[PDB]
């Protein structure tokens, strides 16, 4: 059964290597979440540093692709960094060629197209990663677009990825059923970050210290990650309410 | 078993069987010995014939005026690798007016052998080499294995029954390392070393091959009546 | 490496046959039958469309019969997509010859080159062969009217009457029975339709499941005309011979 | 425009006896009206009892001598230390020179 | 090289080509045959750059002979001329173009007609009743404009050709050492030995 | 580029793809070559499961490589066209550089070399073809007959056959061909060739092709009636 | 390194089947239903927008795509494969036609080029076939309106009306009862919506249905005025609101 | 399947070992070296009596001072010979001298391992290379598809090799005359051949300093065959 | 199954078994470590003395990249040399285009992407080494460890090879007992102790110790080998602690 080793069709029209690459996605046992405000797009991810010998500042799954675009990865770090370097190079070339910053959705489509090729070409394996791209696009506004090893991509009101993604997804669905809107109706990004952590806490049923989390924030003209103390400041604000 | 089809495959315990099978070709090869003092480095090799009508397969190859090696295993692979060394020594002379350090010669062979162990379609080299030389830091002896592993030694031996000579040299270490300024004695020690690897056969005049390089001696090979002195 | 997944498309069986060519011929034997009949005053091409649906657009359709130049046409049996690749090559080859020599390409020369391309895919390159058999119908001023067939092996032969695709064994026996050398085009039209009608896997032969073409000198003086039949014209010719 | 050639002057001379041969050359090296060196040898022992000089444009002269010296080395490597006879050296040097037929070594060569 | 002429009459094509090969101040040869038979009923004469001429001629000859063996058939003069034109039209934009001018005289056996084509090194083809390459045309065209008739016999054509050679031997600066004359008709190609 | 080594050695020292290419030859229609005192004759079987053929246009079994040399074959028809084309191109190239047509030995040596190349090149299978190559060297009247096969080996034969049931016709030729006295005339050579095919063929109708090559580019193919006269004559002498 | 897969991955089996093509068609069978209907003065192509999550914005995922101003495409099967095929199809309409003739290709020829691309994925080294069937609707001056189906093999067929994917068998039968050669574009849109409701299970509105037409020229969608011969695209995507208007008089 | 350049667990290359089996199926070739010259002899082995035996060419000239005999898949030898001839002539062009026999042999052996995934498989033919040069005199070399070559005083290759080699071990001495070597090749060929040895199914050749490489006529070999039969009966 | 016979193939778990098999080759190798300190990094490795005939100090295993980075590895030694050769090429091209010597994080990703690339195709084999490397740049000291999968992180301390667990435990004690930081000269001594303690898992053959370091104050930010008096002092400190 060599149809399970390379990306050719099985008798039932399936691609097992693509399916198994989806399972590699959860190998890190980390959950991520993205939401949109009025002015911003917040992405949060769990940070698990098991070894005491690790330098915790170097353990990250959130990447600054360009000044405006951020990307969080679900999957092994080697494949994650492979995707990040390509995304950075693609976004840099787009700007040079076309005279304006690559939109989040266009970079998503491009990375999704590359992923599609690995599902059709035999010599290249799929990357065992799911890529969530975030920005505040100058035309479309706050944006979340997500890519997988199948080459699928779509825009989101909000999204979650990881082993316990379904719990977080329904939690978010139930909030947007209630609020009746497409986003978090909040002025500051600080409170949208707070919303994100609050609804992750409820869905996962765990408490977080400042070193159990990782936060990326996209605003107009810049995407940035938060320090441990920025997150601690945010954790204190949630606790005092 | 299922993991020995090519060099590009690791076994479940992390072994490369094609590299190990290449190592096996060396073990079937005729014994060759290497040893050095502080002034000279000496190769001794037992040559092998097909029958009494044939010549004896030459084991020693000159690389430069200050460097050369002996071989055990696939002889064409030794020709490829010696030719590469000849070029690398040559490049160093023409471009930098510099005699190639025996150590660099080792690093270059290591990296050439390695590339043949990580790509599809290729195969590992099937030969072991003992490189002797005299450069700006004195006399040297190196052992090349086609796994890529190169090792600097006072003395050593590779091939069938090489363990006898390797044990002898390990005992004789303190004696032969201080045979300075005396070529014929360093050779005598190497000829006695290779004698610990003989079975049913003894060293004859068209059987023994000796090479020497040192302080005031270019790399030169002795065959035929020129080795009769040492039997 | 990748050796593991190589089918080795261009090797011999122990019996000295080419696996992939044999299996491609097996594929072609399920395609709709196509018949070519060569008369003294023209050639008939007749082919059966593969099981039609009532909502198929029949007039703006082409599946079996293709024009290579003004003097040569082909009937196709096999994968249509494979056939179009080869048809475009053949069309270009014809124009190359016309550009080089200022004369229309002799039929056999075109047939040989197309057959040579097929041959290549069976000897080198590790690719699957083209799953196509052609019936070539054409005219040139050296041999006049000519019918040829080529198959996935790249072997080609000349015919007075021939069939490709499904039920060739039964079709050939029927053609061998009623064909004679002094035959005219209108007789050949009838034979072609009668043979398909008897060999068809359908209930009854109708206009919407057929493609039809003639190559006559039935233009005005010493020149050749290609007539790819319209739906209504096939409906009429089917009534004129009393099949419907 | 860049001119890839120069003239380094000097002169050389070869005479053959019954059981010997001499190859002489002055040691002066020049460009235009200046002296670069009063002692820059351009006659060389190339091994196998062959002496060689390539006089004219010194950069080409040195390159050729360098290539022929290297040729003698590889002749030994490839043909069991066989001595390169003077006639075989001559033929080899022809191919060294003619190989740059359309961008010549600007030298008069004597061995 | 230098002088090549061609006349198409009722039943044949006649080619006349100068015999001299001159290099510098020396006539190296006075019996040179500046022609190749491409097929039994097709002959090509050539003039132009030294080396180029024979190299091109023999290359065309090899290709037409290859075609003949492959198809067991002789290409028409029109078809051969179009092949030759295209080869020269390719050549003119190459790194080093063939500097060769040709005349092609053939008898079409399907049409039972003689045919003469003039093609220059650029690949400029024309069918003509009479043709010339180089400075020869400057004397022969006007002469033939006067004396040529479309219904002439092979003998009349040869006399008409004698008149051209005579004019060239009177007014041309160089000694071209006479011509080799060849006739192409229904029976193929033959050489007139006494001209 | 497709690189796979398709022709390789097996443990017993055989190259199976070359040996299987010989099986394709064994399946092909029988071909026979017989050389006389002043000629070579090439005879070829044509199978009769194909009625309604057009023999004007169908590829002939014997091909002219040049005006003085011919090539017949047994095996895959499509494969043979590639060998014939290359041979014809080399024929013209030889005339161009050497200013002399090929010898039959040289043309054969070239064809065999091509076949050999396809037995140790990556990504290709061997030719499923064996050839009989016959003719006369330029300005020579000594008859030449050579045989090639998929491996690449070639040799000269007084008479030889290839294809299906070739072992039966070789048997016939081995007792009916005298080396001391080859068929002294064209008629004798054509007859011995037709006789040898009649051991294997069936009806001597449109099943046998005969081509006669004489010195100085004298090649002609016999028609049905001409061959049928040999068939008729041989059968009447047989009833004895 | 380098693509060592220079050999075919789709080959003939002893029975004559091309395995990978068959299996690709199986993938198309699993795909969501899409359909096309040809009227006298236009063509409609439609499909269900199967949402992957209610947090996903299904407007950002377009299943019906413009190829040229007069040609549109829809599919059944694997989305990613379709997306890259649309990219390639849009480019080939320019490189192999518009950049040569200064006008857009007729439907049959663009279809022919897409079919070629899909055929090559069936024969070339180291690739699997595309896992999609396409329905391409379009108009051109000399052929009028047309509708084509392109399969994984590279085969294409012209249709009066058809469906592909999940419930294609039932949908085709529904279309046979309703189609006549006098259908006006609005009648064809009505039948398209009726046929799609049978195969759709959940919500059936303008947000879960994607539908586009090939009809009259739309000068208001051109973006400029002043050239009389340029009159606007015949391809138009119906809005979510335009679909709901027609779902009341259903 | 498996890679073409794969090692066995015993440290040998599968394809090289398998090509050695192909050579054992080949026709016998024998070479003997003397101080008066080197003799090369082969069994022709025609597959059928209708085949004209003089067209079987298993002894071949490389240069005036170097000759060659073959055994195994002989079609494989053509490009080896073509390379050998070009190597020999090229060396003469570059150095205005004859190329050493050992240098020629090493050049041919360089082609041998140039296979893999270069040609698709090793050569299926072994070569006996015999010649003379001024440095090392008369020489005989056995060139294998492994890329290895040994110098031999005498050597047999092909189907009858191991029996013929054992015979050569007893017969060879350092004082053999050329005539003695000629007879010895005929004698040992007659022993290992299937069909009865004559001038039509066996071929002799030699290389001498004075006259170079010569293939013998069928008339010349026939007399040596007659001289051999008479000498064996004479005791 | 058969999922483990070819590199770049996902198993049904989502794993690349060939990489996991390369990890087994690393676990078989000798012990090597890295200790990050106040203003630099220290590297040490265990060199098994197979025979008396090995020339002491003359089979050097720690390698320099550029002039400011040091690299040590466990597993298939030739594979490690290949990785360093690439590392040197990457560093040279960075210095060529950007003038400044390559930063350590930048250098870490260069090796990472290159090793990750050898998990993408079936025509190459994964690297049979884990590599500990680091140095000093404009932002201070950095220590990294890179594995066959291409995975790497920054480390306070790092260990790989047959005695990795023993060495890791010893490293964790230093991190706990020195929250403010360890000095370069102290870290050299500690490296010697840890290699001697990690030698217990390989105690048949006795060994030779090799240490190197980069420190802003002690070596001026350049990579240097520890030799002579400083080495013997570090050896003695280690000998005192095992008894
Ligand atoms: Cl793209």
């Amino acid at each position: 059964g060599y149809d399970r080793h390379i990306t050719i069709f099985s008798p039932e029209g399936r691609l097992y290597q693509v399916e198994y690459a989806f399972k590699a996605t959860n190998q890190t046992n980390i959950n991520s979440l993205a939401v949109r405000g009025k002015d911003c797009t917040v992405v949060i991810s769990q940070k698990k540093v098991p070894d005491k010998l690790l330098d915790p500042t170097t353990v990250s799954y959130i990447f600054c692709i360009s000044r405006t675009i951020g990307m969080v990865v679900n999957g092994p770090i080697p494949d994650a960094r492979n995707a990040a370097l390509r995304a950075k190079a693609e976004a840099a070339e787009f700007r040079y060629k076309y005279g304006y910053d690559m939109p989040c959705d266009v970079l998503a489509k491009r990375m999704a197209n590359l992923s599609q090729i690995y599902t059709q070409r035999a010599y290249m394996r799929p990357l065992g990663v799911i890529l969530t791209f975030v920005s505040v696009d100058e035309e479309l506004g706050p944006s979340i677009y997500k890519t997988d090893p199948a080459g699928y991509y779509v825009g989101y009101k909000a999204t979650a990825t990881g082993p316990k993604q379904q719990e977080i997804t329904t939690n978010l669905e139930n909030h947007f059923k209630k609020s009746k809107i497409d986003h978090i109706n909040e002025e500051s990004w600080e409170k949208v970050v707070e919303f994100a952590i609050t609804h992750m806490i409820d869905a996962l049923g765990t408490e977080f210290s400042k070193n159990d989390l990782e936060v990326g924030v996209a605003t107009k003209d810049k995407f940035f990650t938060l320090s441990a103390e920025n997150i601690e400041e945010r954790l204190v604000a949630i606790a005092e309410q | 078993n299922n993991y020995d089809g090519d060099t590009v495959t690791f076994s479940p315990t992390g072994r490369l069987f094609q590299v190990e099978y290449a190592l096996e070709a060396i073990k079937q090869g005729s014994v060759t010995v290497g040893l050095r003092s502080n002034t000279h480095a000496v190769l001794v090799a037992l040559k092998r014939n097909a029958d009494e009508l044939s010549s004896y397969q030459k084991k020693i190859i000159k690389c430069d005026e200050h460097m050369g090696l002996s071989l055990a295993g696939l002889a064409p692979d030794a020709r490829v690798l010696s030719n590469y060394l000849r070029q690398q020594c040559n490049y160093s002379s023409l471009v930098f007016n510099r005699k190639l350090a025996v150590e660099r010669a080792g690093h270059l062979l290591c990296d050439k052998a390695q590339k043949n162990t990580q790509s599809y379609g290729g195969r590992p080299y099937g030969v072991g080499l003992l490189i002797i030389g005299y450069d700006k830091s004195g006399a040297h002896l190196l052992e090349f294995q086609p796994s890529g592993n190169v090792t600097e030694l006072y003395g050593t031996a590779i091939g069938a029954r090489s363990q006898g000579a390797k044990t002898y040299l390990e005992r004789t270490l303190d004696t032969f390392i201080k045979i300075d300024g005396n070529p014929d004695e360093l050779i005598k020690a190497g000829v006695e070393a290779i004698s610990q690897s003989l079975r049913d056969e003894s060293l004859t005049v068209d059987n023994l091959s000796i090479a020497i390089v040192g302080k005031d001696t270019p790399f030169t090979i002795y065959d035929g009546e020129a080795v009769a002195k040492y039997i | 490496g990748s050796r593991r997944y190589d089918s080795r498309t261009t090797i011999f069986s122990p019996e000295g046959r080419l696996y992939q060519v044999e299996y491609a011929l097996e594929s072609i034997s399920h395609a709709g039958t196509a018949i070519g009949i060569m008369a003294s005053d023209g050639i008939v091409l007749a082919a059966e469309r593969k099981v039609t649906s009532t909502l198929l657009e029949q007039d703006t359709s082409t599946e079996k019969l293709y024009k290579l130049n003004d003097k040569i046409a082909v009937a196709v049996a096999g994968l249509t997509a494979d056939a179009e690749i080869l048809i475009n090559t053949a069309r270009i080859h014809a124009q190359n010859y016309l550009k080089t020599y200022n004369e229309d390409i002799p039929v056999e020369i075109l047939v040989r080159r197309l057959s040579d391309i097929k041959q290549g895919y069976t000897q080198h390159g590790g690719l699957r062969p083209f799953g196509v058999s052609f019936i070539y119908a054409g005219y040139d001023d050296r041999y006049g009217y000519q019918l040829y067939t080529s198959n996935p092996s790249g072997n080609y032969t000349g015919w007075k009457a021939i069939s490709v695709g499904a039920n060739t064994s039964a079709a050939q026996t029927l053609l061998q029975m009623d064909y004679k050398d002094d035959m005219k085009v209108d007789d050949a039209i009838e034979l072609a339709l009668k043979t398909l009608s008897k060999t068809t896997d359908s209930s009854a032969l109708t206009y919407d499941r057929l493609e039809f073409a003639t190559i006559r000198k039935g233009a005005n003086d010493g020149e050749v005309y290609q007539k790819i039949f319209k739906p209504q014209e096939i409906k009429d010719i089917l009534v004129k011979t009393g099949i419907t | 425009q860049f001119n890839p050639y120069g003239d380094n002057g000097g002169t050389i001379l070869g005479i053959a006896g019954e059981d010997f041969a001499v190859l002489a050359g002055d040691t002066r090296n020049i460009t235009d009206y200046s002296i670069n060196s009063r002692y820059e040898p351009k006659v060389f022992d190339c091994g196998d009892n062959i002496v060689m000089s390539a006089n004219g444009f010194a950069a080409d002269g040195d390159a050729l001598v360098k290539r022929f010296k290297n040729s003698v080395k590889w002749y030994h490597f490839d043909h069991n230390d066989k001595k390169l006879s003077i006639n075989s050296a001559a033929r080899n040097i022809q191919h060294l020179l003619y190989g740059k037929r359309f961008f010549p070594y600007y030298v008069h060569t004597i061995i | 090289m230098d002088i090549i002429l061609g006349i198409r009459v009722q039943d044949s094509v006649i080619l006349a080509s100068s015999k001299a090969v001159t290099r510098g101040i020396s006539v190296l040869k006075d019996s040179d045959d500046k022609t190749r038979q491409l097929s039994p009923h097709t002959l090509m004469s050539f003039a132009g750059e030294a080396g180029d001429t024979v190299q091109f001629a023999e290359y065309i000859q090899a290709n037409i002979q290859l075609y003949s063996i492959r198809e067991d058939y002789e290409l028409s003069p029109q078809a051969v001329s179009s092949f030759v034109r295209q080869e020269l039209a390719k050549s003119i934009r190459s790194r080093r173009p063939y500097q060769v001018n040709v005349l092609i005289g053939g008898y079409d056996k399907k049409k039972n007609k003689p045919e003469l084509y003039q093609i220059d090194y650029l690949g400029t083809k024309v069918e003509l009743p009479y043709g010339a390459h180089g400075y020869s045309g400057f004397y022969t065209f006007s002469l033939l404009d006067h004396h040529y008739r479309p219904d002439m016999t092979t003998e009349e054509g040869l006399d008409l050709l004698k008149l051209c050679v005579q004019e060239l031997e009177k007014r041309m600066p160089m000694d071209f050492k006479g011509v080799i004359v060849k006739i192409v008709d229904k029976d193929g190609i033959r050489q007139v030995d006494d001209f | 580029g497709y690189d796979r080594a398709l022709s390789i050695f097996s443990p017993d020292g055989h190259i199976f793809q070359v040996e299987y290419a010989l099986e394709a030859v064994k399946r092909g229609t029988c071909a026979v070559g017989v050389k006389g005192k002043n000629c070579v004759v090439l005879g070829c079987e044509r199978r009769s499961t194909l009625k309604l053929q057009d023999t004007r246009i169908t590829p002939s079994k014997v091909s002219k490589i040049d005006s003085h040399v011919v090539l017949s074959f047994s095996g895959l028809n499509a494969d043979s066209r590639i060998l014939i084309e290359k041979a014809r191109v080399e024929a013209q190239s030889h005339r161009l550089t050497l200013e002399d047509p090929v010898t039959v030995e040289y043309l054969t040596r070239y064809v065999a070399g091509v076949q050999q190349r396809y037995t140790q090149s990556g990504g290709v299978r061997p030719f499923g073809v064996s050839t009989l190559i016959a003719g006369f060297d330029p300005r020579d009247d000594e008859p030449k007959l050579y045989q090639t096969e998929p491996s690449g080996i070639y040799s000269s034969w007084s008479a030889q056959t290839i294809g299906r049931n070739s072992k039966t016709v070789r048997e016939f030729l081995e007792k009916n061909y005298d080396r001391k006295e080859p068929p002294a005339t064209v008629e004798e050579c054509v007859k011995l060739t037709v006789r040898s095919l009649l051991e294997v063929v069936q009806t001597g109708a449109k099943n046998i092709e005969i081509t006669v090559v004489k010195p100085d580019s004298d090649i002609v193919a016999l028609s049905s009636e001409e061959i049928n006269q040999y068939v008729t004559q041989i059968e009447q002498e047989k009833q004895e | 390194m380098t693509d060592r897969y220079s050999f075919s991955l789709t080959t003939f089996s002893p029975s004559g089947k091309l395995g990978q093509i068959d299996y690709a068609l199986t993938a198309v069978k699993q795909g969501v239903t899409s359909l096309g209907i040809k009227a006298t003065n236009g063509v409609v192509i439609a499909t269900e927008k199967k949402s992957s999550s209610p947090l996903a914005m299904s407007e950002t995922l377009s299943k019906v795509s413009l190829l040229t101003p007069d040609i549109g495409a829809v599919y059944s099967g694997m989305g990613p494969d379709y997306r890259v095929l649309v990219d390639k199809s849009r480019k080939v309409a320019h490189t192999s036609y518009k950049r040569i003739y200064g006008e857009y290709p007729p439907t049959k020829l663009l279809v022919s080029e897409v079919a070629k691309i899909m055929q090559e994925a069936t024969q070339s080294g180291g690739v699997r076939p595309f896992g999609v069937s396409l329905l391409i609707a379009g108009h051109d001056e000399f052929n009028g309106f047309s509708l084509y189906q392109v399969d994984p093999s590279g085969s294409y067929f012209p249709w009066k009306a058809t469906a592909i994917g999940k419930g294609s068998v039932a949908a085709k039968t529904f279309l046979e009862k309703r189609w006549n050669d006098e259908l006006e574009l609005e009648d064809a849109i009505h039948i398209a919506l009726l046929t799609l409701k049978e195969s759709v299970e959940g919500e059936f509105n303008g947000d879960t249905i994607e539908l586009a037409i090939i009809g009259d020229e739309n000068p208001d969608l051109l973006g400029y005025t002043g050239i009389p011969t340029d009159k606007g695209p015949r391809f138009r995507k119906l809005t979510s609101q335009e679909i709901n208007d027609r779902l009341e008089a259903l | 399947d498996r890679g073409v350049s794969t090692f066995s667990p015993e440290g040998r290359l599968f394809q090289v070992e398998y090509s050695l089996e192909a050579i054992k199926l080949g026709s016998t070739a024998i070479g003997i070296a003397t101080k008066e010259g080197v003799v090369l002899g082969v069994e022709k082995r025609a597959t059928s009596p209708l085949l004209e035996s003089d067209s079987i060419e298993k002894i071949v000239e490389i240069d005036r001072h170097i000759g060659c005999a073959m055994s195994g898949l002989t079609a494989d030898a053509r490009s080896m010979i073509e390379h050998a001839r070009t190597a020999a002539v090229t060396h003469n062009l570059y150095y205005d001298e004859d190329i050493n026999v050992e240098s020629l042999t090493q050049s041919v052996c360089d082609l041998a391992l140039r296979f893999g995934e270069l040609m698709s498989r090793p050569f299926g033919v072994a070569l006996l290379i015999a010649g003379h040069d001024a440095d090392d005199g008369y020489q005989l070399f056995h060139a294998e598809p492994s890329g290895t070559f040994y110098r031999y005083n005498a050597k047999a290759i092909g189907s009858g090799s191991e029996g013929a080699q054992a015979e050569l071990l007893n017969e060879w001495h350092s004082s053999l005359t050329l005539k003695e070597a000629e007879l010895l090749v005929l004698k040992i060929l007659k022993q290992v051949m299937e069909e009865k040895l004559d001038e039509n199914n066996a071929q002799l050749s030699c290389i001498t300093k004075q006259d170079g490489f010569k293939i013998y006529d069928n008339e010349k070999t026939a007399e040596l065959i007659k001289e051999l039969k008479e000498k064996e009966a004479a005791e | 199954t058969g999922y483990d016979l070819s590199n770049s193939v996902f198993s049904p778990d989502g794993r690349n078994f060939q990489v996991e098999y390369a990890v087994k080759a690393v676990e078989n190798g000798t012990t090597s470590i890295g200790i990050k300190c106040n203003d630099g990094v220290v590297f040490a490795v265990e060199k098994l003395i197979t025979s008396k005939l090995l020339v002491p100090q003359k089979n050097v295993k720690i390698q320099v990249v550029d002039r400011h980075i040091g690299c040590v590895y466990s597993g298939l030694i030739p594979d490690g040399r290949h990785l360093v050769n690439r590392g040197r090429e990457e560093a040279a091209s960075f210095k060529k285009l950007y003038k400044t010597p390559i930063p350590i994080p930048a250098f870490a990703d260069r090796l990472g992407q290159y090793v990750q690339a050898h998990t993408l195709y079936n025509s190459v084999r994964p690297f049979g080494v884990s590599t500990i490397f680091g140095g000093v740049d404009k932002n201070g000291a950095h220590l990294y460890m890179l594995e066959p999968s291409g995975s790497y992180w920054g480390y306070k301390g790092a260990a790989t090879g047959k005695g990795r667990q023993s060495a890791k435990a010893e490293l964790e004690k230093l991190v706990d007992h020195h929250p403010e930081g360890l000095s370069a000269r102290e870290a050299v001594k500690q490296a010697a102790k840890i290699i001697y303690l990690a030698h217990e898992d390989n105690k048949e053959k006795d060994f030779e110790l090799e240490i190197s370091w980069c420190s802003l104050s002690e070596t001026n930010g350049l990579h240097k080998f520890v030799k002579g008096d400083l080495l013997q002092e570090a050896i003695d400190f280690a000998q005192k602690e095992i008894n």
